[PDB]
């Protein structure tokens, strides 16, 4: 059980952590988040009661280090920061406690949500595509733009996911257009898993968090990274059979969290009714498509 | 983007572009089999690729056996035009090569981008225009080359006979639509309309008979005429 300390709140804000949320009053006396559980990623994000544009947050995991929040009155918001101190750490910790200032990460023990939407996300491929190596943690918010989004401005601000495009030569082999163009094995089990991503659960942890920044900070081009990601596996007459069955199990928590007013801009129609219905892959996402219809049949 | 009326006039400056239709790449004539059923047999094919500036047409000719074996038939002749449209631009010099290739439908567009990758500033353009170019066949020296092809071929024409020494290219291509869209919407009065005089003879090296100017101008009414007509008769009007 970790911790997160707050050095204060001097603006009203709504505090996020993981797909928990809480109220915090301008100048109420918040110190922080405890009994977070080691074992995953997590993500504390923010939106201040003024400027409901531009949600924010970091993502973290306790094992890399101890951190903690403050706010910058500066550049106007809440600062992930990390103390090297630990003892200094410890003691800040304790006090805030034994004086009840910090909210319970708030759990079920039943509950396997959060596993289930972080299985395969780790924190140094988070750290590839938010390239900031002074820290250990990672931000992110609402406005950030894709590397693919800059080719069609500012490097340093980007989020550095793979490239997927379906009509160019990496994806299509000299003499054989029509039939890559029309099944993706190729593109996806030698361009991609075999050559970028090595493996299939570095892919499936991009695509895992392209979800959640596109959740968490409504970010378009997440957004639009894991509907690709999706469609390229869909539209492949040959992927693993491990590969289907957990693809399944990834989605359906996806569309189990997310929030039933938000379904409009992050559920892309074209690509869900392809995957469901026309792809290669219609009859091997039982679970995610029976939670699709029972909830988003309109979409359909 | 999208090629409409607005931007007509485009089609005759000089930039090279070119048409590509499909209509008559794939060709079935459907009939009963001896237990009933239908079957199809494909007859020779022709894919119809144009530069209206110039008249150039380059006619390549889809023989049946391409076909021989292969599923999906109807899929397939939407990516063999774009492989056959695409090796016509690499056997071009470079300066010879076009600019846009504009296709008359629009389900040739993905066919054709991924067979051009290797040539990222030529744009495939789609268009709104409702061209009769599959009329093509009625012009009889074409169906008559498409027809006795004993192996794939390439034949080259123009499609404006010596009509440039006289006009422009956009009195030309609008000549060639008005002929066309005749052709199509009732063949046998548009062909009677153009051969009627005998004393009106077709050059061994051209399409078209070899009207004069003034011969040409009762030929247009008369074809303007009957696109009217049958339109009456299509909608009750």
């Amino acid at each position: 059980m970790n911790t997160v300390p707050f050095t204060s709140a001097p603006i009203e804000v709504t505090i996020g952590i993981d797909q928990y949320s809480f109220n915090v009053k301008e100048n109420q006396p918040f110190h922080g988040i405890k009994d977070i559980p080691i074992g995953h990623v997590h993500v504390i994000h923010f939106q201040h009661a003024d400027n409901s544009s531009m949600r924010y947050g970091y993502w973290f995991d306790c094992r890399m280090g101890n951190f903690y929040i403050q706010y910058d009155p500066k550049d106007g918001l809440y600062k992930m920061m990390e103390e090297r101190d630990g003892a200094k750490f410890e003691n800040i910790v304790h006090n805030f406690k034994e004086r009840q200032m910090m909210v319970s990460y708030p759990k079920i023990d039943e509950d396997d949500t959060w596993y289930n939407l972080t299985e395969f996300v780790q924190m140094d491929k988070i750290r590839k595509i938010v390239r900031k190596d002074e820290n250990q943690f990672s931000y992110v918010d609402s406005s950030m733009t894709t590397v693919q989004e800059n080719e069609l401005s500012d490097p340093a601000h980007s989020l550095n996911y793979t490239v997927i495009n379906f009509k160019s030569r990496e994806a299509i082999r000299p003499g054989h257009e029509m039939e890559d163009f029309l099944d993706k094995s190729y593109y996806l089990n030698t361009v991609m898993l075999q050559g970028i991503f090595k493996n299939s659960s570095n892919y499936f942890g991009e695509l895992q968090f392209a979800f959640l920044n596109a959740m968490f900070f409504g970010n378009y081009g997440s957004s639009l990274q894991w509907h690709a990601m999706i469609e390229l596996i869909c539209s492949s007459a040959t992927v693993p059979k491990h590969m289907l069955d957990k693809l399944d199990e990834i989605l359906y928590y996806q569309i189990k969290t997310l929030p039933e007013q938000y379904s409009d801009i992050l559920l892309n129609e074209r690509v869900w009714n392809i995957c469901l219905y026309s792809s290669f892959q219609k009859n091997s996402l039982h679970n995610t498509e029976k939670i699709m219809e029972n909830k988003y049949p309109e979409l359909l | 983007g999208a090629m409409n009326s607005s931007n007509y006039a485009e089609l005759f400056n000089n930039d090279i572009k070119l048409f590509v239709d499909d209509t008559n790449v794939y060709r079935v004539t459907v009939h009963k089999t001896f237990e009933g059923n239908v079957a199809t047999k494909a007859i020779n094919g022709c894919i119809f690729t144009l530069n209206p500036k110039t008249g150039h047409l380059f006619l390549k000719i889809i023989h049946t056996s391409v076909w021989a074996g292969q599923k999906r038939l109807s899929q397939l002749a939407k990516w063999k035009t774009a492989e056959e449209v695409s090796a016509l631009v690499r056997s071009l010099p470079k300066e010879e090569q076009p600019k846009q290739i504009i296709v008359t439908r629009k389900a040739m567009l993905d066919p054709l981008e991924v067979h051009m990758l290797d040539f990222p500033n030529i744009a495939i353009r789609p268009t709104e225009l409702r061209l009769p170019f599959s009329a093509a066949m009625s012009i009889d020296k074409l169906s008559d080359v498409v027809m006795k092809a004993t192996e794939p071929q390439m034949v080259l024409f123009n499609i404006y006979d010596d009509w440039l020494d006289r006009i422009s290219s956009y009195t030309a291509f609008s000549r060639l639509t008005l002929l066309l869209r005749a052709l199509k919407t009732n063949e046998e009065s548009a062909k009677m309309i153009l051969l009627s005089d005998p004393t009106i003879t077709i050059k061994s090296y051209h399409l078209w008979p070899s009207f004069t100017d003034e011969q040409w101008i009762t030929i247009e009414s008369q074809m303007r005429d009957l696109i009217l007509t049958e339109y009456g008769r299509k909608y009750n009007v």
